[PDB]
RNA sequence: CAGAGUGUAGCUUAAAAGCACCCAACUUACACUUAGGAGAUUCAAUUGACGCUCUGA
């Protein structure tokens, strides 16, 4: 399986969504599972306009594809689909567009890595963020 | 001697505003030495202005992006062109 | 003046320390950058090949 | 939270070393040189117990 995930910067601040507004008060980077017939980058990118509501513009792998599933893999309680997962990350710029709280989200900040919130883990870890961040 | 198998023993030939401007282009010049890059050469290009360059060549693209980020983390940059903002500097790349 | 410069070696020796920890601090999230990347491509490989290929490009 | 590899400061058929590294000056800058700077055997009697890397849940 595939998961594309985007770390768009600004101000020094990492920004984070609520998909699913009542299990997930716990925050997340703004991106869901692959799309097929579609370019990675541009996968991303599309996701991105989907949630956030803008251009973008996808510098390159950073330097940190993460995985996820080697490490701290999605947790056995709760009926969480756990398989063989990657987890791709992508660096990006924003040029325009306007924030828009609907469909597939319930609120959009921007956070320092330092002070960091209860964050999910399956998707993102905090750790795995921090590693990113260096 | 030739025909002594002590031949080529000597053999050699084969292994053979301004001033943050100025102070920035030389902490790249760092950078660069540290990370393992050619450093080719650097200008003193001409209210004033004042520019400084800083030319490269040769680096990979998840190396190369992980540089341009470090250099990322005041004046300007200009190289895809990557400009960016906080006198003048350019670092002209060659990948 | 005597003083002045005695202060003045001290200011100096103060940022020589200041930078040479900043410097190692740098050098280690290049570090875990690069444990990254590498980790990354390596899932890569497990994973998908075509994408690993497109990643590198 | 269960196992395996271990565990001299960045790094070594080092044994508290030598390489690396930092600041200033000379340097367009780099380089060289000259002055300075900072660093370590994770801890208790070859054994045990804290730290990582890695694999499970």
């Amino acid at each position: 399986d595939r998961t594309s995930l985007n770390r768009k910067l600004d101000r020094n601040l990492v920004l984070l969504v609520r998909e699913k507004f009542g299990d997930q008060d716990v925050w997340i980077l703004p991106q869901a599972e692959w799309q097929p017939g579609e370019t990675l980058r541009g996968t991303a990118e599309r996701t991105l306009a989907t949630l956030s509501e803008n251009n973008m513009e996808a510098k390159f792998l950073g330097n940190a594809p993460c995985g996820h599933y080697t490490f701290k893999f999605p947790q056995a309680m709760r009926t969480e689909s756990n398989l063989g997962a990657k987890v791709f990350f992508f660096k990006a710029l924003l040029l325009t567009g306007d924030f828009s709280q609907a469909g597939n989200k319930g609120h959009h900040v921007w956070v320092t890595k330092d002070e960091l919130g209860d964050y999910l883990k399956p998707k993102y870890l905090a750790q795995v963020r921090r590693f990113v961040s260096d | 001697y030739k025909t002594k198998p002590t031949h080529g023993i000597g053999k050699y030939k084969h292994l053979i505003d301004m001033t943050l401007a100025e102070s920035y282009a030389q902490y790249v010049h760092n950078l660069c030495n540290s990370l393992s890059i050619k450093v080719e050469e650097s200008y003193a290009m001409p209210l004033t202005t004042h520019e400084r360059v800083v030319q490269i060549s040769g680096l990979s693209a998840t190396f190369a992006e992980i540089f341009l980020e470090i250099i990322q983390s005041g004046v300007r940059l200009s190289v895809x062109x990557x400009x960016x903002x906080x006198x003048x500097x350019x670092x002209x790349x060659x990948x | 003046t005597f003083e002045e410069t005695e202060r003045r070696a001290l200011l100096l020796k103060k940022w020589s320390l200041y930078k040479q920890q900043e410097r190692k601090m740098e050098r280690d999230t290049i570090r875990a950058m690069l444990e990254a990347q590498q980790e990354a491509l390596e899932e890569l490989q497990l994973e998908s090949p075509k994408l690993h290929a497109e990643a590198i490009k």
